[PDB]
């Protein structure tokens, strides 16, 4: 259930709104695991 | 004298910093704006721009247009303009507003937060009768002789 | 949904678009938990063991034993909802202000929607970066006219019961100075037995440039910036330091740990901008929208950041 | 101990009396099947006529201005809304979010309709108010036109409800 | 509206202060990793050493008995347990439940061991303490035989626990 | 949260990791106290050292 | 880690305790430990079985 995914089809704004806090996760997920200090 | 300026700039702008970045002659329309606002559309007559509007008649051949005026003859106040049209948008005295308006070039530094304004024969913001204005903030020169000020005006006083 | 909302359509094709923020630098990734809610509080119970005697010596028989106590804390955190509205033209009046080299009323002002949407989204996010940071909201440089916010809503820099140095205006310039400030902050620190965590320190760009000079007589092949590091190494039981620089900061040292067990932020998943559904609509070509977003969520432990002022006046 | 408790109680009762909708837990229920007289209680927010196009503005309040008239105060923080009146007059509170601390402002330019705080119960149908430096109404400088629609209704020692209209500003 | 709140931080202060574990919402975690001196607390109910065939006896209580001793007074209702001392000693009231306004007590007949409230801080170890009109260890006529086993140690303005081991009485 | 009391598992957590505390605090100092000032040490059989005494 | 005593360059006190005790221990490994329980105690000891 994310933005990321092209198969996802949201059928309203509320599935909108949690898959952009999906995608704001994942993306936040992927910044730490292709973070070197 | 523009909403935008007539001279082009030689320069690109630097898209870093988020503060203090809204001071510009161009910020057309008010800070604060609410969805139930009236709105409304005249010929305009000079440049009435971020001032003080009043109807104006002319011999009767062609419709009333609005000037930049003030005292016992102000309807309301000019936050846009479509050049291309010669279109002056209005907010009426009867709506609240609240926003970047001109300042008279004469005692600007005594001007502060708190202070009652009123508009003049030129549609300029001046310092303190009948129209409730007051400052939000201090005076901010955008150039020599122009000078803007974030007031609200919420209708006319006894 | 997407065949009936254009804007939305257009929020999640533009959405990939904006930029991480950059307050994800600032934690580690075990210190950040999101969490479920828009507006209000929350609140968190930590529970801890004591003694209450010395234990007892199991000869013969016996039944009288020593005790174990426990104990809790509760910590309430408020959270913000704001909202901002931005103007941008209707999509069916799109076709008629295209041009071949750009799209919108550059005379107006007026940007199509994902345009808007992204440049909005950044600002938002800045202001977000800059709250996170500072625990103040305001849009001017002089950091005046903030907006009154909630209690339990502090970021790193007004967080209360944390140690405050200050060096002198005099001063400003001794490096030698900073450091015994930096030296006393380190050792009023109270980190418990989590001492042993990785620290962070983040710093001004003027701060940065005074920290690259070399070590002072004068030294070489040693800099302020490796004397620090060793400064901290003395206390967090030579543990990593990483060292990173902030424009948002002014003549200030900010140094924390990198411990969930410490420091945790727990924001609210609908913190980073999100379109609203709202759109107005009129007769004309110019619509509005609004983005929404959440402040909140910041977690201390007392006596665990050192904040150095170095007072410029 | 005793007196300790006591005085909680007294204090709770005073703070509680200045609250829009306090938290009162009750052993029973209260019986009020009758539809008439029950629109006259402090916790009655907004306006009893109120049209889908009217402006509302948040604001940061200091005090209790709640159904009282409201100006602008400026100090740093933003400027907030306070309980006065006069020729300071800025708007009219209808509402407030005591978590968020906010309050909603009708402005003067627009009209309202609704229950406001009374200086006292000496008002009367047919009669010109005026706005107290406490953002109270009061029998008549009335800078401002509001006349009262019902009488002086009282809800507690100095709880009194009045329903006035007010539209505009005189000259 | 504004003082009306400070009084009642001041009031809730007071009442909190007479309490076992008052309730209360922090913006901060107090950090206390060091193991030494985490049980000198007022929350902490029981004693130091607890045998399983320690008698405990739940009463009725007027005021607040919490860590004191503890006399039966008798009126209509059951008969309850008042903080006090003299010769009157029933027992020595060990735990609390304010909800249902019940005292967990440990009988003067079975030994204690645990930290008490003391009635100042002029008790050193090795000291005959008697319970006083109030139900706190006084310095020394004892008809119990209690002995301080630390010295007094002071959390709040007023509150002075010390450990003491009560193991019957005199003759 | 009034009486201060837990599940099992949590309350032997918790007690698990104070015991461990008192044992490496002995096997450092080679005393046994709960106290800050070392003062009402627990009598210990001879022969039982630690590294520091 | 102030710095050895004028004041010496790229010189701790606590690089000069290292290479005393390397000086000892025929040039083997030093680990240093700090530990929240001891308290102005320094507690030196070989790590052989």
């Amino acid at each position: 259930a994310s933005l990321l995914d092209s198969n996802f089809v949201p059928i309203n704004f509320t599935e909108f709104v949690q898959a952009i806090s999906n995608t704001y996760k994942q993306r936040r997920i992927q910044f730490y695991e292709n973070l070197k200090r | 004298l523009m909403k935008n300026p007539q001279q082009d700039s030689g320069l690109l702008s630097n898209s870093i910093d988020f503060r203090d970045q809204n001071l510009i002659f161009s910020n057309s329309g008010g800070v604060c704006t609410s969805s139930k606002d009236k709105i409304e559309n005249y010929p305009a007559k000079g440049y009435p721009y971020k001032r003080g509007v009043k109807l104006s008649f002319g011999d009767g051949t062609t419709e009333l247009e609005v000037e930049a005026g003030g005292g016992d003859d102000l309807y309301g106040v000019c936050s846009d303009i479509d050049e291309f049209s010669g279109m002056a948008t209005v907010i009426p005295i009867t709506n609240n507003f609240t926003g970047y308006l001109t300042l008279k070039k004469d005692g600007q530094n005594g001007v502060n937060p708190g202070d009652k304004l009123n508009f003049n024969q030129h549609g300029e913001l001046e310092k303190v009768k009948s129209v409730n204005a007051i400052a939000l903030s201090k005076a901010h020169k955008l150039t020599e002789d122009l000078f803007i000020v974030l007031a609200s005006v919420f209708g006319n006083r006894a | 949904l997407f065949d009936e909302n254009y804007y939305a359509k257009a929020v999640a094709n533009i959405i990939g678009e904006v930029k991480d923020p950059i307050m994800y630098k600032w934690f580690s990734p075990d210190q950040i938990e999101d969490v479920d809610l828009q507006m209000g509080y929350q609140k968190t119970v930590k529970w801890d063991a004591f003694l209450n005697a010395n234990p007892t010596t199991i000869a013969n028989e016996v039944n009288t034993i020593s005790t174990i106590g426990f104990s809790s804390e509760v910590v309430r955190l408020n959270y913000l909802k704001l909202q901002y509205k931005f103007r941008h033209l209707k999509q069916t009046s799109e076709k008629f202000y295209t041009s071949d080299s750009y799209i919108g009323d550059i005379n107006n002002n007026l940007l199509p929607f994902a345009q808007a949407y992204k440049l909005a989204s950044s600002e938002i996010i800045k202001l977000i970066n800059h709250f996170v940071l500072t625990g103040t909201v305001s849009i001017q440089k002089d950091g005046k006219n903030q907006k009154r916010l909630l209690p339990n809503m502090y970021g790193l820099l007004n967080m209360p019961e944390q140690i405050k140095e200050e060096v002198a205006s005099g001063d400003k310039d001794k490096m030698d100075k900073i450091f015994e400030k930096i030296e006393a902050g380190l050792s009023k620190l109270e980190l418990g037995d989590e001492f042993s965590t990785p620290m962070m320190v983040i710093v001004d760009p003027a701060t940065s440039l005074k920290l690259v000079k070399p070590y002072a007589a004068a030294s070489s092949c040693e800099k302020w910036e490796d004397v620090l590091i060793q400064t901290i190494k003395a206390i967090n039981n030579r543990e990593d330091v990483y060292i990173e620089t902030s424009n948002l900061l002014k003549h200030k040292i900010l140094i924390y740990p990198l411990n969930s067990e410490l420091i945790k932020f727990k924001p609210s998943k609908y913190m980073l901008p999100t379109p609203n559904e709202q759109v107005d609509k009129d007769s004309t070509d110019v619509a509005h929208s609004y983005i929404d977003f959440v402040l909140g969520g910041l977690l201390a432990t007392r006596k665990t950041i050192l904040q150095v002022n170095i007072k410029q006046s | 101990t005793t007196q300790l408790v006591k005085e909680y109680q007294e204090k709770r009762s005073k703070l509680e009396k200045f609250m829009k909708n306090p938290q009162h837990d009750a052993s029973l229920l209260s019986n009020s099947n009758e539809f008439r007289d029950k629109n006259v209680e402090f916790f009655a927010s907004g306006g009893t006529r109120t049209s889908k196009f009217d402006k509302l503005e948040n604001h940061p309040f200091l005090g209790y201005p709640y159904k009282r008239g409201v100006k602008r105060v400026i100090q740093h923080y933003e400027p907030h809304v306070e309980a006065g009146g006069g020729e300071d007059l800025y708007g009219i509170c209808i509402d407030i979010d005591e978590f968020s601390k906010t309050a909603t402002i009708v402005p003067i330019t627009n009209n309202f309709e609704g229950y406001l705080v009374a200086k006292d119960s000496t008002v009367k149908v047919k009669d010109k108010l005026i706005f107290n430096k406490d953002g109270a109404l009061e029998k008549v400088k009335a800078t401002i036109n509001a006349t009262a629609l019902t009488d002086a209704k009282q809800i507690s020692n100095e709880v009194y409800l009045v329903k006035v209209a007010v539209f505009g500003n005189k000259a």
